């Protein structure tokens, strides 16, 4: 139908057979998985001790299944008869049932080669969304495209994303050049949260939901490329140097990731925004972007920190400590203080939702003083509408 | 006996087997054995090191059955069986050995570069059978000819100490014949006729024939202790983590009823993280080992709580009752499971 749509005749011949896939057979996939979130889940790794062991050639399936319709959906929004929302929930409810490890470790190889592909050209669909976007500022195939990047492409990437995060399962997806593509998806969501236009305001949400859950997804630490190099996983020890020489990579970490400041100069940034205190409306992008990776990223790299282990110490992947939380989330704390009494917004709601794990990760000892006065502030603050928890 | 031996082992498996005797006499000779004419052990004398048209007969029957017994326990044990390449027959790669780790006659101690092949580790739990299977069989046959357990060796009364099961079995005779059958399947392997293993995979009802008809003991206070009013508390410490419950029990419990099962109990199960009255719901965690659980009755607003190591556990919800509403009847005390 993609061919005979140029061609004259636009009765398409089997469109009561595709209204029927679209009525009937995806959303019953969407019933059956939604009822049977575990089961795939539970390959007697302990989830499910009753049983219901989910084999690893139904696995391979569940992938593949997810890998070709991600391929329908990819620039067919407009032949879908709108159900693309039913589209993108299945996306999520097969995202949270895939399992990457059981998946990676035994695998056939066209399914292999397929969720590699599928991987890759998303990336590059976001990347020449970034290109066009940029490249172009004047105002049908471009917002076309946009439409399509900003309804699917974001939302699936997400749902990857946090399935990843919430699982702790596809760091052994992410081996071997998913992470060239992984670099590319950064990139450009970073330019997109940097940049400025109609586009970015309309999704404001999207853009700074996206990069949280890329952070968790993500296994390495790119904020600290100084002991970077001395993790195992790393992909820089893992290319040893006549693949760099035969791909086209960089070979250094600052020449590959240019675009992403330091973890310090974040942090810096951070602080002085927070002492300027300015107005939500001057400068958004960096409460909703820079944000989500300070909660996302101490999220997911705590157990990976040095503190944690003392045996093991200097060659974990990242850095990262209580007095580093006592600094970025006070930091946080002094941001939603000096900001609730200007423009307040519902981006201190999603922050709330974003951290109420942080809270819990935060000790009691160091909540005493400490969120008290976040209590007496936000009910002293009952003149203000807003209300927290 | 039930199981038939295919075409390709029968026709291979004679090369197989010379070549693991050769494999033997030669890492036997290499850790010291030397050649001599006259038969001793102790001096470490082999009047068998001809080969195997040479070798005693017995010796050579000893070796075809062994390595029948190993691919028949290999097929036994699920293998799906097909052919891989004849390429490995086509080229094979002989390696030139320094005269110190050669032997005194001319023979080729290793036909096949063993290093560059690493075994899968589900394939290295099936080698791990097979030296199971085979001091299996070696202990029956010691138990035919007569042979019991004892904790001193001693062939005038027939007793040996490693006539015990195989995980019991003493770590150094266990990893010697363990890594000599790594070699020998391991060259199996080398001669590119590998066998396609089955995908050991594990899912099993894992051992419900517990020791005795009893599923569990009932330890509760005496029925005079019965509290019909106030607030009362008890700790309750979990030594082990497994199917353990604790609550409070009505005078009318029947020892042989599980806790909750009933309307006569109330009791709280950490190992499925549930909470047991005329049935099971979800509520609270689950504990560890060492896991203190504080149970909490209050007789007069008619509630129950609990605790482990302090904190209170919570229900689906964000109550923190276990059970809202019950009525007092004849009384409620201890109980554990
Ligand atoms: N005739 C044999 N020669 C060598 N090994 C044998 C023989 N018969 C069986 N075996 C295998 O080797 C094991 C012991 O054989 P071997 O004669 O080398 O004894 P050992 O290890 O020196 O000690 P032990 O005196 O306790 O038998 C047996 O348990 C069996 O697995």
């Amino acid at each position: 139908f993609d061919g005979g749509s140029r061609g004259k005749g636009e009765h398409f011949p089997y469109e009561q057979e595709i209204k029927f896939f679209a009525k009937v057979v995806l959303p019953l996939i969407d019933q059956y998985f939604k009822n049977h979130r575990l089961y795939f889940l539970s390959a007697a790794s302990r989830p499910l001790c009753s049983g219901g062991h989910a084999s690893n050639k139904e696995k391979e399936m569940v992938t593949s299944l997810f890998c070709k319709l991600g391929v329908l959906v990819r620039h067919r929004i407009s032949l879908f008869g709108n159900d693309a929302t039913s589209i993108v929930n299945c996306l999520h409810i097969l995202g949270q049932t895939l399992d990457a490890r059981t998946v990676m470790k035994t695998g056939l190889e066209s399914v292999k080669s397929a969720l590699r592909a599928f991987l890759d050209n998303a990336a590059e669909d976001l990347e020449k969304t970034m290109e066009n976007l940029k490249q172009g500022q004047f105002t049908k195939g471009v917002t076309q495209i946009i439409n399509y990047t900003t309804v699917a492409l974001l939302p699936m990437l997400s749902s990857l994303f946090e399935h990843i995060g919430q699982h702790q399962f596809g760091e052994d997806l992410i081996l071997e050049d998913v992470q060239v593509s992984c670099y590319r998806i950064l990139t450009s969501l970073y330019a997109l949260g940097t940049s400025k236009s109609i586009y970015v305001e309309r999704q404001r949400s999207a853009l700074g939901e996206c990069l949280a859950a890329f952070a968790g997804a993500f296994p390495v630490a790119f904020l600290e490329t100084h002991l970077d190099k001395h993790n195992i996983y790393s992909i820089y020890n893992t290319k040893s140097s006549r693949e760099r020489a035969a791909l086209s990579l960089p070979t250094n970490v600052e020449d590959v990731c240019p675009n992403i400041p330091s973890l310090e100069k974040l942090m810096e940034e951070i602080v002085e925004l927070a002492e300027s205190g300015i107005r939500y409306t001057q400068m958004p992008h960096v409460m909703e972007v820079i944000l989500p990776m300070l909660c996302s990223y101490m999220s997911r790299w705590w157990e990976h920190g040095p503190e944690n282990n003392p045996e093991r110490a200097e060659m974990c992947c990242t850095a990262l400590n209580s007095e580093h939380m006592n600094t970025l989330l006070g930091n946080i704390l002094k941001i939603i203080y000096n900001n609730l009494g200007i423009d307040e917004g519902a981006w201190m709601k999603r922050l709330a939702v974003f951290s109420q794990p942080i809270i819990n990760k935060v000790k009691p000892q160091l909540l005493k003083t400490h969120f008290l006065p976040l209590m007496e502030k936000l009910k002293k603050k009952a003149a203000t509408v807003v209300s927290e928890e | 006996s039930q199981i038939v031996l295919p075409p390709h082992l029968e026709r291979i498996r004679e090369k197989l087997a010379e070549n693991i005797h050769e494999l033997w006499v030669m890492n036997k000779i290499e850790l010291g054995w030397q050649y001599g004419p006259v038969r001793d052990d102790n001096k470490r004398q082999h009047p068998c090191l001809v080969e195997f048209s040479k070798l005693p007969e017995q010796e050579r029957n000893y070796n075809l059955q062994m390595s029948l017994e190993t691919l028949k326990t290999l097929l036994a044990l699920g293998c799906h069986v097909g052919i891989s390449d004849e390429h490995a027959e086509d080229k094979v790669k002989k390696m030139k050995l320094p005269k110190n780790y050669q032997l005194t006659s001319g023979y080729k101690p290793a036909p096949m570069d063993l290093s560059f092949i690493k075994l899968t580790p589900s394939q290295e739990a099936m080698v791990d059978k097979l030296a199971e299977n085979a001091h299996n069989v070696w202990a029956r046959d010691r138990i035919r000819q007569g042979w019991t357990y004892g904790i001193q060796q001693d062939v005038k009364n027939r007793r040996n100490p490693r006539l015990v099961p195989y995980t019991l079995l003493d770590d150094r005779t266990k990893k010697s014949n363990k890594d000599s059958l790594r070699e020998a399947v391991r060259t199996l392997l080398g001669y590119g006729y590998n066998l396609e293993a089955p995908d050991q995979d594990h899912a099993a009802r894992a051992e419900v024939c517990s020791g005795t008809g009893e599923r569990f003991r009932i330890f509760r206070a005496e029925k005079t202790y019965a509290v019909k009013a106030g607030r009362w508390y008890f700790e309750f410490e979990t030594v082990t983590a497994g199917d353990m419950r604790v609550g409070w029990s009505r005078p009318g419990c029947q020892p042989d009823q599980e806790l909750g099962s009933d309307e006569r109990a109330f009791a709280f199960d950490g190992f499925k993280a549930q909470r047991w009255h005329q049935g099971n719901e979800h509520y609270g965690r689950s504990w560890q080992a060492g896991d203190v659980v504080g149970c909490m009755v209050d007789m007069n607003e008619h509630t129950m709580m609990f605790t482990l190591n302090g904190e209170i556990l919570l229900d689906d919800s964000g109550s923190e009752l276990a059970f809202k509403d019950f009525d007092v009847g004849d009384g409620f005390i201890p109980v554990c499971s």
